[PDB]
């Protein structure tokens, strides 16, 4: 509350003076490596208590952003260049999802609009590349195509498919089993046998390229390549 | 790499330390 | 109020200053 | 000497304080900040048993992510943010196609369809922005607008575009000449010969731009200090002082940008 | 037809200082002001100003190397927004993309050579072209598209992917469009706390360099 | 249709002092010098206010005598901060503010000359 | 006043204070033997007379940042001048102490001044939208303005308050009056500026870049000396007593 925001502001107040401190006494000894431009880019960013809570078994890209009242559930991954960021409220990512690359899952910035409603992914949900997901609420099994739009206020019911492109309106529920897309998004068709065995095929599919995945980004940093970059004529 | 090199700059240290031994010494003394 | 005490108060007729504060640049 | 080791001393227990007190400020924050650590993205990375191809004179930002078994010809960049994920199949990145920021070229899954075939993109192509490619074949002298959306099958033949914010359905091929766009992309009109001008100016022009950034984003921390230092040094002028001094202070080459650059290659 | 490619042995599969920020292209260098929030994740190359108040969110890239980009006193330009300006434009008008006050930009918005009047609201998925004009106080729904040379009339709502004129804004929307500007520079000052002005990043690469000798 | 920015461009034929007769374009419901600045006849960092009062006639600007008539007729203010400025106190009978002159589509070919320019630093 | 303008802002700072001090008290020095019939109280006195009117009626009619600032010095001149027409231990002092606080609030001014000179600040009106941009500038430069106008809670009513009482103890009438006249004039185009910051919506905003430590430094001691000087003036006005009886013994 108010009592732990105090203790965290003073903390930064004496984390800020151990690093002058750090820096002076570098500037002593002549080093000057506190200079180099590192970024400071965190794939968990906790916003004060707001921290993301990641399942142990859940590939997180290095390269995705997760800030704020994030969970993923087991089985879950964020995939390359995502942005989950809930901080006025939470974002709840099931068990089995995928957060395919370069997509963006994120909550309301501000209350003039109204009440913030909390973004909620089911389980086995598979969202497009580069789909925006702002507010919504999706069931589980349920499939959202490649750059959608889906607003806030918005319910995709389960074995719902969101057509590639569209663009569903504020306060639209998609019904069990029919495909939306078009903009704004309109009903197109009904969902087939096989289209709903390839959704549900594609989740484990998904699962299984996240575990190599992972496998190829928990290897030791090279070390060849840090002493090419730090020898550089 | 036990030493720092800069001889200018080791002077300015030796001379801010001076500095303020003499100021509190000043204020203590006096 | 809106006449005479307006017309003889700070702006229907003291408003001249800008008639006179202009003037200064001789 | 002696000073100097004394001065070494000191500055190490200035250290050790520092790094102590920055401890005891972590413990106070009730240990909820996370902290930022070494970079761990990585630019190229293998997935199975497959490397990326990516030719010497080719530009490909640090923060892009080319994964998997990606073949990219020379001349051809690859702009920030910019992912291109071929670890389920190949992409291959034709000479002179730069891919623009935060795209996305990623291919299917050799099934989702049957009868899939690689991301294959031509040469001299360009990309626009935000643009996302899922299993495309687009041929090479073309154009896809910022924002389009390629689904898997399509084909986009040669001199042809496809308007920014566009949604080319599966199995949909784009005819030459024409500029097939909206969110049906259905047909909009003929492309114009200053179009296909202005197309293969903006290749170029890519190709002689992403030179800049390529050598800016690959210098040491040694040259980016000195380059810092010298762009601190000449950020203001004064032409009043150096004519009282007799001398003329000129910008270092290092500050200079090559003319083919510039807005209509400016020399002076 | 070459088919041909020559891999080079000294290329960097892995940078471990990441992607730098801060792009400076010969003597443009990216001014970002000190009450202005920018995430470690942006990339600003070329001549890009950042005002006072003004925010830029995660995966947004901003690059001025053509012309110049110009981001207003609290306005703000959110989540993965590609921002490019061109040489010219087809107006006529100078193509430098400027962003005036109080201008909310909504995620995976394309901008290039637009001019964005003062207390304009641009929708998420938006893409302004070459010289697009969208007047003030005005508000651009979000999905919509506008070709180049198109012009958004002051207060009025437009939408659609060819945009269209949707509606007529009335005084409360016009009105509180500043007030959404305001609390986003809120919540952009919220996140600007949680960084000090130096990393601590800077340890783990000498611990990682003593691991390995020097 | 729809909205184009062409249908509020202004074109307008500027000429700077040495003779020279090049094209400028404007908006129709901002000031002219506004459009003088966009190519850069006028230093945008002179005027950056485009006010009455933050005015010293740095935006002088002498219009055609035939294109005078379909413009506002000059009030008080322009006059006095044109008396002021001319360094002479004579008025040209032709020379309006850039400030004080908002475009039109009835200004389409207006032809206007841009007089020398005069020192602003301090 | 074309001085003043034509001068670099920096230079003007200088002239605008250090060149006043010395020459007073070269003027009090030569008053110590030169009171030769009251015959430069006279002269003092029609200078301050004028001097009040003048700079009073010419600041409002002026647009320019250092224009105003030139015709509020000369107007602070003829204030101080007062205590020179009347030739008393209680005249010295209120002179000296007007010289003092308006030192103090013409180095705020221009540091001010100069904190938005590097964005090439030059009429009132490109102070527009500065409570906006700069909510904490625009009041520190607000309360500057307030101390000249002379608004009891500040620094600045202190000094004419103790000039006007030396004026009415020599007995003349005429000149409280005057002053009291030109004050009202100087408030009014002084809270002219105040309502451009805070009043005024303008349409195009001007964008300063922040100032550096020294000056920042130096408009927070001065403004927390202009808002809090009536809670402890004492020893200004000891010193001031003890300066005037000096003067002669
Ligand atoms: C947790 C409980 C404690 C918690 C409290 C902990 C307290 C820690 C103890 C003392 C804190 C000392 C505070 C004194 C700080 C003074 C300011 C630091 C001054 C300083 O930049 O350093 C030296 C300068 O040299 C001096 O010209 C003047 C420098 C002379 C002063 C340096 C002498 C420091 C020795 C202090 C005695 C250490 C004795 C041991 C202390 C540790 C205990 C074991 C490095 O120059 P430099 O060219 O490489 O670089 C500087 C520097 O970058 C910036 O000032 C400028 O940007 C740049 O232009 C350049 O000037
Ligand atoms: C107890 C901690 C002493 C730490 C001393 C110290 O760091 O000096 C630097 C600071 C800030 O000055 P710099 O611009 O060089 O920032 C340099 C910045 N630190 C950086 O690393 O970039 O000086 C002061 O204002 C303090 C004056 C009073 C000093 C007592
Ligand atoms: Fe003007
Ligand atoms: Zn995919």
């Amino acid at each position: 509350g108010t009592l732990g925001r105090a203790f965290y502001s003073v903390g930064f107040w004496i984390r800020e003076t151990g690093q002058a401190l750090d820096r002076l006494g570098c500037r002593l000894q002549g080093k000057n490596y506190f200079r180099e431009q590192l970024s400071r880019h965190r794939t968990l960013m906790n916003v004060f208590d707001k921290a993301p809570i990641v399942d142990k078994e859940a590939f997180v890209a290095p390269s995705a952003s997760v800030i704020g009242d994030v969970h993923i559930g087991r089985g879950s991954s964020i995939w390359y260049g995502c942005v989950l960021r809930g901080d006025v409220n939470t974002v709840s990512v099931g068990s089995g999802t995928n957060i395919q690359d370069n997509s963006l899952v994120h909550v309301a910035k501000s209350n003039l609009s109204g009440k913030v409603h909390p973004t909620i992914i089911g389980d086995n949900v598979t969202i497009g590349h580069s789909a925006v997901l702002h507010g919504c609420t999706v069931e589980d099994e349920t499939f959202i195509g490649m750059g959608a739009t889906l607003l806030d206020g918005v319910v995709v019911e389960k074995h719902g498919m969101v057509a590639a492109g569209a663009l569903v309106r504020q306060n639209t529920r998609i019904p069990s089993g029919e495909v939306w897309g078009g903009n704004p998004a309109r009903f197109l068709r009904k969902l087939t046998d096989e289209e709903i065995a390839f959704i549900s095929q594609s989740a484990t599919n998904y699962s299984n390229l996240a575990q190599a995945h992972a496998a190829e980004n928990a290897k030791p940093l090279n070390v060849i390549e840090f002493e090419k970059v730090l020898r550089k004529k | 790499p036990k030493v720092s090199e800069d001889k200018n700059r080791n002077y300015a240290v030796v001379a801010g330390v001076v500095a303020i031994v003499g100021s509190i010494g000043w204020y203590l003394k006096a | 109020d809106k006449g005479a005490i307006e017309i003889l108060g700070p702006y229907g007729i003291s408003y001249t200053f800008r008639r006179l504060a202009e003037r200064i640049s001789q | 000497g002696t000073l100097g080791r004394a001065i070494y001393t000191v500055g190490n227990w200035i250290r050790g304080t520092g790094q102590a007190l920055d401890r005891v400020g972590s413990l106070l924050q009730g240990s909820h900040r996370i902290e930022e650590h070494l970079s761990r993205h990585r630019t190229l990375m293998n997935v199975f048993d497959k490397s990326p191809l990516v030719d010497k004179d080719v530009f490909v930002a640090p923060s892009a992510s080319v994964i998997g078994d990606v073949q990219i010809g020379k001349g051809s960049s690859i702009w920030y943010g910019c992912v291109l994920r071929g670890d389920v199949n190949n992409i291959s990145v034709g000479s002179g196609t730069n891919i623009q920021d935060n795209t996305l070229v990623h291919v299917a899954k050799t099934n989702i369809s049957g009868k899939v075939l690689p991301t294959l993109i031509g040469d001299n192509v360009t990309v626009g922005h935000s643009a996302v490619i899922h299993g495309c074949t687009v041929e090479d002298d073309a154009f896809v607008g910022m924002g389009a959306t390629l689904l898997d099958g399509v084909v986009v033949e040669k001199h042809a575009m496809v308007a920014a914010g566009s949604l080319v359905k599966q199995n949909t091929r784009i005819p030459s000449g024409e500029v097939w766009g909206g969110n049906p992309a259905k047909f909009m009109r003929k492309l114009t010969d200053e179009e296909i001008v202005y197309i293969s100016q903006s290749a170029k022009n890519y190709i002689n731009l992403a030179q800049i950034h390529a050598s800016e984003n690959s210098k040491s921390f040694e040259q980016i200090e000195v380059e810092r230092a010298l762009r601190k040094k000449y950020a203001r002028k004064d032409e009043d002082y150096d004519s009282m001094l007799g001398i003329t202070r000129e910008t270092p080459p290092e500050l200079i940008l090559p003319d083919n650059v510039l807005p209509g290659g400016k020399p002076v | 037809p070459k088919s041909q490619v020559t891999p080079s042995p000294d290329r960097v599969k892995w940078d471990y200082r990441g992607q730098r920020q801060i792009i400076p292209l010969g003597q443009w260098l990216p001014k970002v002001a000190v009450d202005a929030y920018v995430a470690p994740n942006v990339v600003l190359a070329g001549q890009v100003t950042v005002w006072d108040g003004s925010s830029v969110w995660n995966g947004a890239v901003l690059r001025g190397d053509l012309n110049k980009i110009t981001v207003g006193f609290c306005s703000n330009v959110q989540e993965r927004c590609v921002v490019h300006a061109a040489w010219s434009s087809p107006t006529g008008l100078p193509a430098q993309t400027l962003i005036d006050r109080y201008v909310t930009v909504g995620a995976y918005s394309l901008l290039r050579s637009c001019t964005i009047e003062p207390e304009c609201i641009i929708g998420q998925h938006s893409i302004l072209m070459e010289g697009s004009l969208v007047e003030t106080r005005s508000i651009l729904e979000a999905g919509s598209v506008l070709p180049p040379g198109r012009r958004i009339p002051s207060g009025e709502l437009w939408g659609g992917n060819p945009a269209r004129f949707i509606r007529t804004l009335t005084n409360e929307e016009t009105l509180e469009i500043p007030k959404l500007a305001v609390a986003i520079n809120h919540l952009s000052g919220d996140y600007f706390s949680e960084f000090l002005p130096y990393s601590t990043i800077y340890l783990e690469v000498e611990k990682f360099k003593k691991s390995l000798g020097i | 249709g729809s909205k184009k920015v062409s249908d509020r461009i202004v074109k307008l034929s500027a000429i700077d002092p040495d003779g020279y007769k090049q094209d400028i374009i404007g908006l129709s419901g901002q000031t002219l010098l506004r459009a003088l600045t966009h190519t850069g006849l006028i230093d945008p960092a002179s005027h950056r206010l485009d006010d009455i009062e933050a005015c010293s006639a740095e935006c002088e600007v002498q219009i055609a005598e035939e294109w005078l008539e379909k413009l506002p007729p000059r009030t008080y203010d322009e006059e006095y901060v044109l008396k002021r400025s001319s360094r002479s106190r004579i008025l040209n009978k032709h020379s309006r503010l850039g400030c004080q002159v908002v475009l039109t589509q009835e200004l389409q070919g207006m032809v206007v000359a841009v007089p020398e320019a005069k020192p602003w630093d301090i | 006043p074309d001085i003043y303008e034509g001068s670099p802002t920096p230079v003007t700072a200088f002239l605008s204070i250090a060149p006043k001090i010395s020459i007073f008290a070269n003027i009090l020095r030569v008053f110590i033997y030169g009171s030769y019939g009251a015959t430069l109280q006279q002269i003092f006195f029609f200078c301050s007379i004028a001097s009040m009117i003048l700079g009073a009626l010419a600041a409002m009619a002026q647009t320019k940042v250092k224009r105003l600032l030139a015709y509020s010095s000369i107007g602070h001149v003829g204030y101080i001048c007062i205590g020179f027409s009347c030739g008393t231990i209680e005249g010295i002092q209120s002179l000296l102490i007007g010289i003092f606080i308006y030192a103090l609030m013409t180095m705020d001014a221009f540091a001010i001044v100069l904190a938005l000179r590097q964005t090439r600040v030059k009429y009132i009106a490109d102070l527009g939208a500065l409570a906006k941009t700069n909510p904490i500038l625009a009041i520190t430069f607000s309360i500057t303005m307030f101390s000249y106008a002379g608004i009891p809670p500040l620094a600045g009513f202190c000094s004419k308050f103790y000039l006007f009482f030396a004026a009415l103890g020599c007995g003349a009438y005429f000149l409280a009056l005057v002053g009291v006249v030109t004050s009202v004039i100087g408030c009014f185009y002084y809270i002219r500026l105040v309502k451009r910051m805070f009043f005024d919506t303008p349409r195009t905003w001007i964008l300063y870049e922040p100032m550096d430590r020294n000056k920042s430094l130096l408009l927070a001691m001065t403004s927390f000396f202009i808002t809090l000087f009536l809670l402890y003036p004492s020893p200004l006005f000891s010193v001031t007593h003890q300066m005037a009886l000096s003067l002669y013994l």
